[PDB]
């Protein structure tokens, strides 16, 4: 299939009250497996499958690298504040890096930054240069290119990342490949109760889902709204969809749920005769 | 794993 | 520059009064990352709240999940109080018990 490895990091001037200024988190197929913050200063396991499939030297090597990342991004905050001629305020440096193992067999690589939530730089592994998204990123480009990082980064994205991703997918194939059935509730609210109807799929895994409305057994996209996919504390997902109906029309509607955990689409009504 | 070269985060 | 939090309040399981559950408040799409998210029962902060570590999406916008174990009681109003610099005053997002 397709597997993704993602490392996201944020360095912030204002996190704030009792919260770490620097945080790094790792993702395999969208699932959190590692964490680092500037208070603990240690890389830590977040899933059962990564722990007991890795020894102490793995976490020691990860700790050292992210401690290095932390210090660079501390400096980055100072460098960019000065370059932008900013006096105080709330500022952030964000990084996203990793790789994709596409269905085709082909490999995608990413190494990119944002300053104050706007694209700053991105590595173009095709041309072996760092692309400047803004004029303030031109001195960055010149320093980074002179630093000779392209070679090692191309190598990391096309090979080391891919190899690491294969390892992790193998350690967590059972958890990543599991199926969790959602518990579904159809509800309604306002004039006698049938203005806004809601359908909620609680606790599904994996993330892909299709939640739609049927009125007298026919698909209804009209007056429908989705809240998207939202997470639960246990790694499972939640989604809520609404449709605006005429008062007294509650019994006409059904919520259709298409998910991997369901052999056939689930059809649900607001209570029984509501 | 993270790339060993944290220097590639130099801005 | 500066994006408002998008908030959703929901329970782990479809709820019934007297059955153990988990209350969730998820804030997404915001900038700067500093945010105050508080789970409340009848305007009072709930006890066992757990906060997700700072994370962001493909458009660089920040997200946070806040969750707490609870046994919903009938007649009680459950809510999520969100404070962010983009907002003039705290925004209160009421949980729909759906029972």
């Amino acid at each position: 299939e397709l597997h993704t490895l993602r490392y996201i990091r944020t360095a912030m001037t204002d996190p704030g009250p009792g919260l770490p200024w620097f945080v790094d988190v790792g993702y395999v197929d969208g699932e959190l497996f590692m964490h680092y913050n500037s208070t603990a200063r240690r890389a830590v396991p977040r899933t059962e499958w990564i722990a007991a499939n890795t020894d102490q030297q793995y976490w020691d090597r990860e700790t050292q690298i992210v401690q290095g990342s932390e210090q660079i991004n501390r400096e980055n905050l100072d460098i960019l504040r000065r370059r932008y001629n900013q006096t105080g305020g709330s500022h952030t440096v964000q990084w996203m890096s990793g790789c994709d193992i596409l269905e085709d067999g082909t490999i995608r690589g990413y190494h990119q930054a944002a300053y104050d939530g706007r694209d700053f730089v991105a590595f173009d592994k095709g041309t072996m240069t760092l692309t400047a998204a803004v004029p303030e990123a031109v001195p960055t480009k010149r320093k980074w290119e002179e630093g000779g990082y392209a070679e090692g980064l191309k190598q990391y994205l096309e090979e080391t990342c891919v190899e690491w991703l294969r390892r992790y997918v193998e350690y967590g194939k059972a958890e990543l490949g599991r199926r969790e059935r959602p518990e579904v509730r159809v509800w309604g609210k306002e004039a006698d109760g049938i203005l806004t109807l809601s359908c909620r799929a609680h606790g599904f895994y994996p993330r892909p889902i299709v939640v739609s409305w049927l009125k007298d057994g026919a698909v209804r996209g009209q007056d429908a709204q989705s809240g998207g996919i939202v997470p639960n504390g246990d790694g499972t997902y939640h989604t809520w969809v609404t449709i605006d109906a005429q008062p007294g029309d509650g019994d006409k509607y059904q919520c259709r749920v298409e998910h991997a955990s369901l052999p056939q689409p689930g059809l649900y009504s607001w209570r029984s005769g509501g | 794993g993270h790339a060993e070269e944290y220097g590639a985060e130099t801005l | 520059m500066d994006l408002t939090p998008k908030v959703q309040v929901y329970s782990r399981f479809p709820a019934s009064a007297g059955t153990k559950n988990v209350l969730n408040c998820f804030a997404a799409g915001f900038h700067p990352p500093k945010i105050s998210i508080t789970l409340m029962k009848d305007g009072v902060p709930m006890e066992g709240a757990q906060y997700s570590d700072m994370s962001f999406n493909d458009d660089w916008t920040f997200q946070r999940l806040v969750h707490a174990d609870f046994t919903p009681s009938s007649g009680s109003t459950y809510a999520c109080k969100v404070e962010h610099e983009t907002l003039k005053e705290p925004q209160v997002y009421k949980w729909d018990p759906e029972f």
